[PDB]
RNA sequence: GGCCAGCAUCAGUUUUGGUGGCAGGAUAAAUCCAUAGGAAUGUAGCUUGCCUCGGUAAGUAUUAUAGCCUGUG
RNA sequence: AGAACUGGCGAUGCGGGAUGAACCGAACGUAGAGUUAAGGUGCCGGAAUACACGCUCAUCAGACACCACAAAAGGUGUUAGUUCAUCUAGACAGCCGGACGGUGGCCAUGGAAGUCGGAAUCCGCUAAGGAGUGUGUAACAACUCACCGGCCGAAUGAACUA
RNA sequence: AACUGGCUUGUG
RNA sequence: UUUGCUCCACACAAUAUAGAUGGAUACGAAUAAGGCGUCCUUGUGGCGUCGCUGAACCAUAGCAGGCUAGCAACGGUGCACUUGGCGGAAAGGCCUUGGGUGCUUGCUGGCGAAUUGCAAUGUCAUUUUGCGUGGGGAUAAAUCAUUUGUAUACGACUUAGA
């Protein structure tokens, strides 16, 4: 529907994204995702640690260079499911894998443009009260990914310009509403609600 | 900490078919029982 | 499947010196006919010296509900023969229909008891005309005065995998 | 709550718990005493000793005396008008209010009542109530008396109680050797205050009855009378 | 057993006022304020006037009922702490070596500072948390009193420091010196 | 001033009165009433006047609507009509903003494209107007 | 007059929708109309308390200033 | 282990079972269209992130074919049951009081007072209070239950199964 | 030249 | 540079497209909560209102978009300039000033289209490159050989050399 699709990852949980995304891309959305410092997941985090080293330990024993590489940031995590749930070896996988692009934070320039969610993957839906969900940022923080102060100076530095933009288009709105409302009452706008407008 | 080694869940298919001939093992001696 | 009550007779043959024996009757739940009518031959042979062979049917009658939306509450006195020796068992409901109540009681035996309809005996169903002789709470508790609940936490089940809209629920 | 329950602790003790049929055994005592006595009187006793009541019991054998459970007894007595045993009983079931306690006498009313004034004995505080004296404990060697005798006769307080003394009494008590001690006097109470708890407890373990003990009456029935009386004295 | 709804009671007196958005609670009163997230624990709250709170779950199990519980106790020991404000007194006892006890601001920090410790030339400090106020017993030998509005905040500061003088290795039986509390009261005497 | 500020958590609660708007089967779009409460999840509904039966049915296919009125448990259809007709709740519905708005969608889905070319130009006129509007003051 | 295709009408095969007329069951059961009786998670009304002076509390009260349940038709 | 019967494989491919000698389905000429079996439907992967009742939240669950081997049980995790007990004539939790006299019962001992310890099991008043659970001091004392009773008023508890 | 069949482990 | 490199204009050529064919239309936090507006004592304030799908908001007629006439308005939009700001997370864009330049379906007129023959993607977008056309721009380093030796298996590495 979108070209390029923005997906914030906010409240969203991994895998449930993750299935969507892996359709969509085979299917062709160019997608990309931000703010996967603060992606949940099911679970405490004690488990989901526990679950983490597993994979760290891992390792070839024969030489520990060329084998599985324990990615420890967010990001390279979900693309780590996700090419899990693709045919990474071939080749409609690695073109739909150069249709895919995940930032942490956001930088630009996708910030001035729209973002988006998923219903279906949602934590805030999906999972029961009194149950536990995982920040990826302290995750990803406590298993040496050394970055996670500073992409949240960097957006609360966006989020204050976000704000002051916010500002500016509320007003906006504000004059519009009373002017198309003052404007209302006329017959073309008795019309437009007579065809349903 | 060191996470240390887990048994699988996996099939291991000499063990299923083990079950089997075991699980009909089983019931031979029970039917062998039952009588009594 | 989705369920049918049904009244059953069996009229066990005429022999000679005994012709036409006491007529013998069940009330059976079931989605349909002869799967009733097997149900009623194997309480049968349970319950006294019969076969199919030796015996025969009257009628089938799906049983209607009188007042079907009337709210009630029913009170099932069941056995089942889970992995052990058999057991009994009492349950209440507040429910509409004898039928939906024996519905719902099958499915929360699965559940709760890893029971299968084919091991599952009804004794009976009994309906409860008068209150606070119901010996459970978990329908009592439904029973007060002035009732008000809400639904918290509805969720809202789009078609779309999109939203745009950093949903909510409400409250 | 099926599981995540409180254990309650079980043991092996020899006495065995009553349930109703003593309930129903006394209730019908007492219908039985009520016409066979003749004089009634319905006794307020909050704190109660044993030997004082067994002292009272082996005073008067030809009174008899009972305790037992206070809606029982209102049972028996009968609560209503339309249901009691003799008449003009309701009403005096319904005054009965304290820890109650009753008597079937035959003698005169002057007697007991005169009784009942002279009878005084010595007791605790029983708080909510008001205890008769102060007690400043000197920053010295304690005492089991806790200052009321000379300091040569008295003999010093036991080194077992004095952690319950640091918990419960809430007072700063140093433990040099054996004996028990401390640093700056403590004062317990005053007069025309009314005592805590704690408070009566310090008394009860110097072990001071310093209290009186006077049980008052409310009210009296007479069977032959047929008629109810009430007199507050104390 | 699936229990419907349940609810609590808690009680606001005249003096204080409580100020609760979302799960978010402040309360004032005169001693001064206090605040706390509950953002954890997924109840409801409701006035109905003005004396009286009613919290209440809807749906509970037992684990969330039995937080619907702890909650009440916790507001109310909130409102314990500003109405009365508590007060914890310990002493710090010795056989043979005087406890150096002393009070020390680095940089504003609040340390409280300890030495003697059983013959050692050992300095341990202890922080102080925002909020409690400490003062060493005036007309009272080795005695220590804290007090302020956060109870959890001052058990927890004491029994961190009774926890400092865990002396190791060492036949407690014999040891029986340490610091260590007095009494749990609070700071009002009389009401 | 002094007094405490918590806010009501206003929730839209099921009760004997809640009144209630169908997403799927049947009526699929119709009204109704509740008359009684069976579990958490089930409940026992009639509405006449849209013309939909009484039955139990599941919450989850139901959405409830902030209107209520008094009602008594156990009702027959004959009093809950008579009570709907007293309270006035069609004309409450059909006045409240989203029955403007399934108002709006059906008409627009019941659209001709010649009326579609019609709204385009008329909004184009009322654009004008607004954008002389702006820009101005 | 070769190659690729399209439209219509027809046939075999087949998938998916609309819609009408019929039969059956307890000649559906129910709703709904009337009628009789009953009772409460007791509606009006009555009594007492508070009083924020109308909402509780406990009694009364079987339709009344709501209604329900059952039986028959 | 031995016999007897029967079916599969052997000469035989296909779908599914992640893969496969033994499993599940299935009558092989080439092609088209349709419908299905066994198995499955989050993504790989074609198919419902379907509907619906319940239970589960594991500090390495389970997704198992199942009776089957560790195995009979432990567990203050959890839901539902069974059988018994209690009760506004006041259940359970609790807070308060009593919780006695003969009696410090007999030897036993330096000391043994309900509790270092052997054996006895009384009556008295009793609402109830044992020849006496547990802390205890050298004994004694003091405190606690088990037992009743006062305030509260509401349902609760033992055992067992699943 | 190294688990028939989860083999082996602390308790006659 | 037999004018070689480069910035920019238009003519043609190839050259392909993991696949445009009205718009990637901007808050954040929470969800047992919030947003939008308004008022006040400006706060976790009050008051009203809203969600319950984007099934929307914007844009949208003219030959794949012409030639023209006006009417109403001085508003909108495009192009190239030009003033002044803002943004560093991969900014590579977003505002904004001025006028010029068109068009304006806000409304009413007039002309044309045909014949692609009942439809055939009926082509209109972007990446890359070269030849040419004509206005600008600027004038290198590396390597081999030699030599060194802090390095050196030969390569490599590190030094000096008009």
């Amino acid at each position: 529907v979108e070209p390029v699709v923005v997906i914030d990852g906010k409240g969203h949980l991994v895998g449930r994204l993750a299935s969507v995304v892996a359709k969509q891309l085979l299917n062709g959305q160019k997608i990309v995702v931000v703010r996967a410092e603060e992606l949940n997941i099911s679970g405490e985090f004690f488990r989901n640690k526990l679950k983490y080293h597993d994979f760290l330990r891992k390792a070839t024993a024969f030489n520990k260079t060329r084998g599985p590489f324990h990615f420890r940031a967010p990001s390279r995590i979900f693309y780590k499911a996700l090419r899990g749930m693709v045919s990474h070896k071939t080749a409609r996988g690695k073109a739909a894998l150069e249709r895919l692009k995940v930032f942490e934070g956001i930088p630009p320039p996708y910030d001035k443009k729209k973002r988006v969610v998923v219903p279906q993957a949602l934590r805030v839906l999906r999972l029961k009260p009194g149950r536990k969900y995982t920040t990826l940022g302290k995750l990803s923080t406590s298993v040496g990914w050394k970055y996670e102060d500073v992409v949240a100076k960097l957006e609360a530095k966006r989020k204050v310009s976000s704000a002051e933009y916010y500002a500016k288009k509320r007003a906006f709105t504000k004059k519009v509403a009373s002017a198309n409302a003052t404007a209302a009452e006329s017959d073309v706008a008795k019309q437009l609600a007579a065809l349903g407008y | 900490m060191r996470v240390r080694k887990r048994q699988s869940r996996r099939t291991s298919t000499k063990l299923k078919e083990g079950i089997k001939k075991k699980a009909s093992a089983h019931r031979k001696k029970e039917k062998k029982m039952a009588k009594k | 499947a989705h369920f049918k009550e049904y009244q059953v007779i069996g009229r066990r043959l005429p022999t000679e010196s005994v012709p036409e024996p006491k007529l013998f009757r069940m009330r059976i739940f079931a989605s349909n006919e002869v799967i009733a009518k097997s149900r009623y031959w194997y309480f049968l042979q349970k319950l006294h010296k019969v076969k199919k062979a030796s015996g025969e049917i009257v009628s089938i009658n799906q049983i209607n509900e009188a007042h079907p939306t009337k709210v009630k509450n029913f009170g099932v006195w069941v056995r089942y023969d889970s992995r052990s020796g058999t057991h009994n068992m009492y349950k209440e409901i507040r429910d509409v229909s004898r039928v939906a109540a024996v519905e719902t009681l099958y499915q929360d035996m699965a559940a709760r008891h890893r029971a299968r309809f084919r091991s599952i005996h009804i004794l009976k169903v009994a309906e409860i005309e008068k209150t606070a002789d119901v010996k459970r709470q978990y329908v009592k508790q439904f029973l007060t005065k002035d009732l008000k609940f809400p639904l918290p936490h509805r969720v809202q089940k789009s078609t779309k995998t999109f939203s745009y809209k950093r949903p909510s629920t409400f409250y | 709550m099926p599981r995540s329950k409180r254990s309650k602790l079980v043991t092996l003790a020899q006495t065995d718990k009553k349930g109703r049929e003593n309930k129903e055994r006394i209730f019908d005592e007492v219908r039985e005493a009520l016409d066979t006595y003749r004089y009634v009187w319905v006794l307020h006793l909050d704190d109660v000793r044993t030997p004082v009541l067994q002292e009272i019991r082996t005073s008067w054998a030809g009174s008899k005396l009972i305790m037992g459970k206070r809606k029982v007894l209102q049972k028996a007595l009968g609560e209503k008008r339309e249901e009691e045993y003799k008449e003009n009983l309701y009403q005096l079931s319904k005054l009965c209010s304290g820890v109650t306690g009753l008597l079937f006498t035959d003698e005169d009313v002057n007697t007991v009542k005169e009784y009942f004034k002279s009878y005084v004995r010595s007791d605790y505080s029983r708080p909510n109530t008001k205890a008769p004296l102060t007690f400043t404990i000197p920053e010295g060697i304690v005492y089991s008396r806790g200052g009321q005798i000379p300091a040569e006769e008295d003999v010093p307080m036991i080194h077992s109680l004095e952690p319950t003394m640091r918990n419960k009494f809430e007072i700063p008590t140093k433990i040099k050797a054996g004996k028990i001690t401390i640093d700056s006097p403590y004062l317990v109470c005053t007069e025309g205050e009314k005592l805590d708890v704690r408070q009566a407890l310090i008394l009860k373990q110097f072990g001071i009855a310093a209290s009186e003990f006077k049980v008052k009456v409310s009210a009296y029935y007479d069977n032959d009378s047929s008629t109810v009386e009430s007199t507050n004295i104390n | 057993m699936k229990y419907i709804q349940t609810e609590q009671q808690i009680e606001v007196p005249e003096g204080v006022t409580v100020s609760i958005k979302s799960r978010i609670v402040k309360v004032v009163g005169p001693r001064g304020t206090l605040t706390k997230n509950l953002k954890h624990i997924d109840v409801t709250f409701t006035k109905v006037n003005n004396q009286l709170i009613k919290v209440a779950v809807h749906n509970g199990g037992r684990k969330h009922v039995a937080a619907l519980r702890t909650v009440k106790s916790l507001v109310d020991n909130m409102i314990t702490g500003v109405t009365k404000g508590y007060k914890y007194k310990m002493r710090y006892v010795y056989a043979h070596f005087p406890i150096n006890v002393n009070i020390v601001e680095k940089d504003g920090a609040k340390f409280i500072e300890v030495r003697n410790f059983l013959g050692d030339k050992k300095i341990r400090n202890v922080p102080v948390r925002d909020g409690v106020t400490i003062e060493f017993s005036t007309n009272v030998k080795d005695e220590i009193v804290l007090s302020g509005n956060s109870v959890e905040d001052v058990s927890q500061n004491a029994a961190d420091l009774q926890q400092i003088c865990r002396v190791r290795n060492k036949d407690i039986r014999k040891f029986l010196d340490g610091i260590y509390v007095s009494h749990k009261g609070f700071i009002t005497e009389d009401l | 001033s002094t007094d405490s500020i918590v806010k009501a958590s206003n929730w839209r609660l099921v009760e004997v009165g809640r009144v209630v708007l169908i997403k799927k089967g049947q009526s699929a779009g119709k009204l109704a009433a509740i008359v009684e409460i069976i579990d958490q999840k089930k409940v026992l509904i009639d509405g006449p006047k849209a013309g939909v039966p009484r039955q139990a049915i599941n919450l989850g296919q139901v959405v409830l609507t902030p209107l209520t009125f008094a009602l008594p448990r156990g009702a027959r259809t004959a009093t809950v009509s008579k009570k709907w007709a007293a309270a006035a709740v069609c004309e409450k519905w059909a006045a409240s903003s989203w029955a403007k708005k399934i108002a709006q969608r059906e008409r627009r889905a019941a659209l001709t494209d010649f009326e579609r070319f019609q709204v385009m130009v008329l909004r184009k006129q009322k654009r004008y107007t607004v954008k002389k509007a702006l820009a101005k003051a």
